[PDB]
């Protein structure tokens, strides 16, 4: 059938191009308005239409008939037609006249309310409606770190559709240290390189130049902003480790050695701390094959106080896990012969008897952290109170501060037993902060309560972790 | 519908026709004695389609040709239906396959994890009941049970 | 701030982790008023950074490369749907798509100000820094082009939008997408040009062809009808249908290369779907949801029944 009749030349484009089209990079979209040639002001009398008369593409166009009926069914149900149901079986020649219906209804709407915004949202809402046109197309799914947003896209090179957004072939992904030269691309050694919003090309030589502007912004800041030498940062966490290309490591690591001769003395090295956030087992060693620029974590300590006595109110692995016996050569703690062919199995450095006699791998350790046994209780906590329904969940800061509320009550529970909270922190932290060989680190939130204000009240664990401190020195 | 008796059933050319005691070929809703039927304009009957009479969408059984509920798809979206042809809100409905789908107050199926009743139930991304097997919900693992679909635990064999 | 897709909570509650302009660290609002971050001013940092030192103690900055929230411009990028490890997800028909994504800096931000700007002080005083070849590139660092403004060309991807596989419109019956950018190369549909748009199914001698709302003829592309029947029109434009005696059982390679597979289309031309379907030959096959042969694995029914499709797609 033929759809052209006596209003096509009227609803018709006044122009092929970018003035009578709303669009991105010359593409359509669902919600594009455009500038027809003619417009049926009021419903009564063609007039030709002024730049600024710009109506909804959905008024006059759909992509295929079961869209169409469905916009015919939505703007009917909001007093622009008595109420209706068309399908996709429904004629083409009744959908197009029930259009053309609503369109005169529409400009009356338009000229009694002398606005277009509500139009504007009438539209929004229903390209939501469609599954074309929301998520239901884009595979929402949550498992590993999907878990956090719902999914991720990768960007492609694409010279012929899309060329502002081509790469130059220069998309490397999952270039962590296990994997920088891509030799694991095929199994799960290959890095997470998605992890939240827009994923920065890390692996592209001129994005590589500008984190390092940026960083030496940040150890200048004072210097640049406000003229004052002693302003200015001395040295660096670097932020998820493993979701980059480990590049970044070897440009900020000769860096610092180009600037403060850190490779020179332990004095320079030491004035310029610097620590990664490397969670996996096997970042400690390659951070140490390649000279220890930024100190590794050492999540085998971490791990052990969770499994000995932090988590759980009862049961919990033996004290005995602490020590790695099989470090030594049949485990015997008499003869203590270090055992060359170990499986590559065991706690970072061996504490049994550390004489400082042998060489390991320079490192911080901790209990906690702003990111590690904080974010899952305190929402967990808000959850089992009924103050948000998933961890994703996006609550207020008032949301927050009740369930703040619970977790100090059970933080600070004299029963002892602990929903939501660590068990054992002041014990973990006497241990912590008399460990040889590793600079510990300790959460502001261990001190003082994690909501509310900056310092506002000490946590029950404060004096005894501030007294650890103080020891630690003497 | 009123219903009627003393009317005789003939097949013609594979389809169930129905003669009243006037004698007269019957078409559109009926209820003869007691099952609510429909007959389209040539007088045939119709099973296993849904039919529209009056407001109400209605589905006819594919074995006796009787009014029953159902689910459709309606333009893009399922929608439930009772045997009067009554869109569904706040109830299970069960579809032609033996499928569960429930629907919510303004009668969209529900998708996802889902308490009802005071039971947890599953449903995939089109709307229907996971019922007799396992599935992985919020990083962990819930079995949900035959008919009812409740969240029950249970065993599986990982590795030996 | 959120155009599209879910906030997470670093950005809603302001730590910092999620932010939209890396040089920014508390300036004031350019009409002159203070404009803190979540921890103040950046006299505020500039002050707490120096009491630090008047104590003997270190400052550590938190270097965050891997990403950046809310961009406030648009791009059209060609996106494929993938999981963490930059993988295509298993069983998806997002594969290079065109896809609106917010991925352009305002372009009159800090990052705009700031941006490139030391690099060039830096190459003249520590000239090894920029010729030093990095491992995962085999190349040095190329500080020849400054970033002022991000945009899609520096990103790997993004976290789903929610905006839909087809948000970027486009015609069914050639694959097309409507464009405007250049009057040489526009292509829109006939309706808003004031042509004739036909549409529907048609006979002739030869078969059936479709055209589609905006009045194309669909050529090598699969087309739903208003009562939820797939077709598939092969690359002269006809409806593939099976001949009495002949296998029923097509190989279709589309340009949508997700669709490609072997598909079952009857006399009269509607492809069959969630079923088994007979050859020539007596052999049995089974398709799928969306209508593409199955092959090498076990398939069980609604009521418990379980089969077994060989590689070749038979059915033992
Ligand atoms: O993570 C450091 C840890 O590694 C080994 O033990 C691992 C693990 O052994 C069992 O699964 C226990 O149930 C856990 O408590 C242990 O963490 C070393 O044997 C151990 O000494 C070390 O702490
Ligand atoms: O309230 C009982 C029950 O209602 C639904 O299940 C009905 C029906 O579903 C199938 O056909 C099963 O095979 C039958 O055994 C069931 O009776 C809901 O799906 C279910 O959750 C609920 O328990
Ligand atoms: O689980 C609750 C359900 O149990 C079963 C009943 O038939 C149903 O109507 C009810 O809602």
């Amino acid at each position: 059938v033929s759809q052209s009749n006596e209003n096509t030349p009227h609803n018709a484009a006044k122009s092929y191009d970018k003035s009578s089209f709303e669009n991105v990079d010359g593409y359509l979209t669902a919600d594009t308005w455009y500038r027809p040639t003619d417009i049926l002001k009021n419903g009564d009398t063609w007039t030709a239409s002024t730049e600024t008369d710009m109506r909804p593409l959905l008024m006059t166009w759909w992509p295929d008939k079961q869209t169409q009926a469905n916009y015919l069914n939505f703007m009917s149900s909001k007093g622009l037609g008595i109420t209706t149901t068309y399908t996709a079986a429904t004629s083409q020649k009744t959908l197009n006249d029930a259009a053309f219906v609503i369109q005169t209804a529409i400009e009356q709407q338009i000229s009694l309310k002398k606005s277009t915004e509500w139009l504007r949202d009438a539209i929004d809402s229903f390209v939501k409606t469609q599954a074309n046109w929301n998520k239901q197309t884009e595979d929402e799914a949550f498992d590993g770190l999907q878990w956090l947003q719902g999914g991720f896209l990768a960007y492609q090179d694409d010279s012929h559709r899309t060329p502002n957004t081509d790469s130059g072939n220069n998309r490397k992904l999952g270039r962590q240290p296990i994997n920088i030269d891509g030799s694991k691309d095929t199994t799960d050694g290959k890095g997470s390189e998605f992890l939240l919003a827009n994923d920065i090309d890390n692996s592209n030589p001129i994005v590589q130049a500008e984190q390092l502007n940026w960083l030496h912004y940040l150890m200048n800041f004072g210097s640049i902003t406000g003229n004052n030498d002693n302003a200015n940062f001395d040295g660096i966490r670097v932020d998820a480790v493993d979701n980059v290309d480990a590049d970044l490591l070897k440009i900020a690591g000769d860096y610092f050695k180009a600037l403060y001769g850190t490779d020179k003395s332990d004095a320079n090295a030491n004035k310029h701390l610097s620590i990664l956030e490397d969670w996996n087992g096997k970042d400690p060693q390659y951070v140490n094959q390649q000279g220890n620029a930024q100190l590794t974590m050492d999540y085998t300590v971490t791990s052990q106080f969770g499994n000995s006595l932090t988590h759980g109110a009862n049961n919990r692995s033996n004290m005995w896990y602490f020590l790695d016996t099989g470090y030594y050569l049949n485990g015997d703690l008499n003869k203590k012969i270090v055992d060359k062919n170990r499986p590559n199995s065991g706690t970072l450095v061996n504490r049994i008897a550390n004489s400082g006699d042998t060489k390991v791998i320079p490192n911080y350790s901790f209990v906690r952290a702003h990111d590690y046994d904080a974010q899952d209780p305190i929402r967990k906590a808000m959850i089992d109170h009924g103050i948000i329904k998933n961890m994703q969940d996006t609550f207020t800061f008032d949301q927050l501060a009740q369930g703040m509320e619970f977790y100090y009550k059970d933080q600070e529970n004299p029963s002892g037993f602990k929903k939501y909270n660590d068990y054992n922190l002041p014990s973990a932290y006497a241990m912590l902060l008399t460990n040889k060989d590793t600079v510990p680190r300790v959460y502001y939130g261990d001190m003082y309560l994690e909501g509310g204000q900056y310092m506002e009240k000490g946590t029950i664990y404060n004096p005894v972790i501030s007294a650890l401190l103080k020891a630690r020195i003497k | 519908s009123d219903p009627i008796t003393g009317g005789h059933y003939e097949n013609h050319n594979g389809y169930f026709v129905y003669i009243d005691a006037s004698g007269k070929q019957v078409t559109g809703l009926q209820n003869i004695d007691g099952n609510l039927q429909y007959f389209d304009d040539n007088g045939y009957q119709v099973k296993g389609s849904f039919r529209d009479v009056n407001g109400k969408h209605i589905y006819f059984d594919s074995v006796t040709g009787k009014a029953s509920s159902n689910v459709d798809i309606v333009n893009g979206k399922a929608q439930g239906y009772d045997a009067q042809g009554n869109q569904l809100k706040k109830s299970y409905v069960a579809d032609s396959s033996g499928q569960t789908y429930y629907f919510d107050g303004n009668g969209q199926p529900l998708i996802g994890l889902q308490t009802i009743d005071g039971n947890l139930q599953y449903f995939n991304q089109q709307g229907v009941q996971i019922k007799g097997g396992f599935q992985d919900v919020n990083n962990k693992r819930i079995y949900f049970a035959p008919n009812t679909g409740n969240a029950v635990a249970n065993t599986e064999i990982i590795n030996g | 701030t959120n155009y599209g897709g879910m906030s997470f909570l670093d950005s809603f509650l302001n730590n910092g982790y999620a932010f939209t302009d890396r040089y920014d660290l508390g300036f004031n609002k350019a009409d002159g008023n203070p404009n803190p971050t979540k921890y103040g001013t950046d006299q505020d940092l500039r002050n707490a950074i120096e009491a630090l030192h008047k104590n003997g103690m270190q400052a550590i900055a938190d270097w965050v490369p891997d990403q950046i929230y809310a961009l406030p411009g648009k791009e059209v990028v060609t996106a494929t749907r993938v999981d963490e490890r930059g993988n295509q997800l298993k069983d998806t028909d997002f594969v290079n798509l065109l896809y609106v994504a917010n991925t352009k800096s305002s372009g009159v931000d800090y990052q705009a100000k700031y941006g490139g700007e030391f690099l060039d002080k830096l190459r003249e005083e520590y000239p090894s820094l920029f010729k030093q070849n990095q491992v995962s590139t085999g190349q040095p660092i190329d500080a020849s082009t400054k970033i002022k403004q991000w945009s899609a060309k520096y990103m790997n991807g993004t976290n789903i939008l929610h905006r839909g596989a087809y948000y970027v419109l486009k015609d069914w019956a050639t694959n097309q997408y409507f464009n405007i950018a250049k009057t040489n190369e526009v292509f829109l549909p006939l309706q808003l040009q004031n042509k004739d748009a036909q549409t529907g199914f048609i006979s002739d001698a030869s078969g059936v062809k479709y055209y589609s709302i905006s009045g194309y003829q669909a050529k090598d592309t699969f087309i739903e009808d208003g009562n939820g029947n797939w077709y598939y029109f092969d690359k002269d434009g006809y409806m593939v249908r099976s001949q009495q005696g002949e296998n029923p059982i097509r190989t279709v390679e589309t340009s949508v290369n997700t669709r490609n597979g072997n598909y079952y289309f009857m006399p009269n031309g509607v492809e069959l779907r969630k079923g088994f379907g007979t050859d020539n030959s007596g052999n049995v096959y089974y398709f799928d949801d969306q209508g593409k042969m199955v092959r090498d694995k076990y398939i069980n029914d609604d009521a418990n029944n379980f089969y077994h499709l060989n590689v070749d797609g038979t059915m033992s």
